[PDB]
């Protein structure tokens, strides 16, 4: 298990790791968040006490780096460092774990809900949708706007996901117009499977990061993208098998973990309609289709 | 956008532009079957594709044969229709492709869109205008042509005769409506005010009579009345 302390916490805020949220309060003996399970992305959030407005965050392995927090007074935000040495790390960390002033990541034993959200997700991925290379960790907030977005403005400061567009010459061959816009399956596999992604872990992987960045930040493009991600397979005809299977518990628990009360702002009515009720795989969704029909009947 | 009654003078400015109305494309008789059942016959159908500035009618006929082994008929027919449009638009010289395309349905926005990804600077719209463009088959030189055809072929017409050596394209566009309207209303009605008067005739190279302007004052009252009393007919007024 490997450890996230903080210089100080001097400004009152929220404070997500993963799932999982508190509070700390204005200056409060707080150093950070230790017992974080190695083997997994973990993302480490912020919300301010005083300005709900930006919501921001930071994705990071434990494996890649020796990682902490100092508040930057002149930027006004809790920023990501990276303490290259680990002596001078251990040292100072080891001194605050003596002191017992760090929240103890919650990890139940029967739990897999992170290992089940993030399966397919890697940091290494996350770094090339992100791009800032010169710290091994990922900044992510509420406004950022997706390379989609910024066609339809600074691109340094951007979320570049693979783009989705049903109406575009990308999705549809030449002489195959009604073919591949009433079936997508050219599209999810020659185009983006064999083409852009490779594989389906990281066309999943991508997915799977889009509904994390909506759900944690509220940012919009994530879930504009999400959504995309979801209905260029449920338009498919033709989908391995594999996938769809693994496709159902992905979303399975993605709507467990979603908060009952972000429903109306994370979930959009028309693509799940058609993705559980029209689309060629509404039959292929079975866990999904049920938590969804008696978690958010309203929704549809 | 969509295309209405506040821009209608829109029609008439020198952007060039096409309505395309896909109503006449897939058409059937239905009838009982030996057993009882019932079945389509599909009848040969057109794309009616106008210029209203110029009254250039590209008319594609559309054959039976198109349509044989093929499945969801009214689905293909809008899929068949945006192909059309969209080889006509690639057959003409640069300079005389549409800048606009109009379709008489929503249901064909997307088809023609894809069809069209190619030609993004066409913009494909829809209007609120109520336009009888399906009674094009009640004018009889293009119900002919439509019915003896034994292949596809494209056949191009110009639906105001001469008016325009006469009348604007504004007003030239509204007496067809007003034609066209009054044939869907009661098409018998409608060719009995045209044809009565046989010292009124239909030159060989024309769709309607040659009547003078004051005559076609006389005409368009007669559609007006008729239009008029089949409403009161419908509705007991
Ligand atoms: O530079 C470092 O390695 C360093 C400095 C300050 C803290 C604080 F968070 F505990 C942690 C690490």
């Amino acid at each position: 298990m490997n450890t996230v302390p903080f210089t100080s916490a001097p400004i009152e805020v929220t404070i997500g790791i993963d799932q999982y949220s508190f509070n700390v309060k204005e200056n409060q003996p707080f150093h950070g968040i230790k017992d974080i399970p190695i083997g997994h992305v973990h993302v480490i959030h912020f919300q301010h006490a005083d300005n709900s407005s930006m919501r921001y965050g930071y994705w990071f392995d434990c494996r890649m780096g020796n990682f902490y927090i100092q508040y930057d007074p002149k930027d006004g935000l809790y920023k990501m460092m990276e303490e290259r040495d680990g002596a001078k790390f251990e040292n100072i960390v080891h001194n605050f774990k003596e002191r017992q002033m760090m929240v103890s990541y919650p990890k139940i034993d029967e739990d897999d809900t992170w290992y089940n959200l993030t399966e397919f997700v890697q940091m290494d991925k996350i770094r090339k949708i992100v791009r800032k290379d010169e710290n091994q960790f990922s900044y992510v907030d509420s406004s950022m706007t997706t390379v989609q977005e910024n066609e339809l403005s600074d691109p340094a400061h951007s979320l570049n996901y693979t783009v989705i567009n049903f109406k575009s010459r990308e999705a549809i061959r030449p002489g195959h117009e009604m073919e591949d816009f009433l079936d997508k399956s050219y599209y999810l596999n020659t185009v983006m499977l064999q083409g852009i992604f490779k594989n389906s872990s990281n066309y999943f992987g991508e997915l799977q990061f889009a509904f994390l960045n909506a759900m944690f930040f509220g940012n919009y493009g994530s879930s504009l993208q999400w959504h995309a991600m979801i209905e260029l397979i449920c338009s498919s005809a033709t989908v391995p098998k594999h996938m769809l299977d693994k496709l159902d518990e992905i979303l399975y628990y993605q709507i467990k973990t979603l908060p009952e009360q972000y429903s109306d702002i994370l979930l959009n009515e028309r693509v799940w309609n058609i993705c559980l009720y029209s689309s060629f795989q509404k039959n292929s969704l079975h866990n999904t289709e049920k938590i969804m029909e008696n978690k958010y009947p309203e929704l549809l | 956008g969509a295309m209405n009654s506040s821009n209608y003078a829109e029609l008439f400015n020198n952007d060039i532009k096409l309505f395309v109305d896909d109503t006449n494309v897939y058409r059937v008789t239905v009838h009982k079957t030996f057993e009882g059942n019932v079945a389509t016959k599909a009848i040969n159908g057109c794309i009616f594709t106008l210029n209203p500035k110029t009254g250039h009618l590209f008319l594609k006929i559309i054959h039976t044969s198109v349509w044989a082994g093929q499945k969801r008929l009214s689905q293909l027919a809008k899929w068949k229709t945006a192909e059309e449009v969209s080889a006509l638009v690639r057959s003409l010289p640069k300079e005389e492709q549409p800048k606009q395309i109009i379709v008489t349905r929503k249901a064909m926005l997307d088809p023609l869109e894809v069809h069209m990804l190619d030609f993004p600077n066409i913009a494909i719209r829809p209007t609120e205008l109520r336009l009888p463009f399906s009674a094009a088959m009640s004018i009889d030189k293009l119900s002919d042509v439509v019915m003896k055809a034994t292949e596809p072929q494209m056949v191009l017409f110009n639906i105001y005769d001469d008016w325009l050596d006469r009348i604007s394209s504004y007003t030239a566009f509204s007496r067809l409506t007003l034609l066209l309207r009054a044939l869907k209303t009661n098409e018998e009605s409608a060719k009995m005010i045209l044809l009565s008067d046989p010292t009124i005739t239909i030159k060989s190279y024309h769709l309607w009579p040659s009547f003078t302007d004051e005559q076609w004052i006389t005409i368009e009252s007669q559609m007006r009345d008729l239009i008029l009393t089949e409403y009161g007919r419908k509705y007991n007024v």
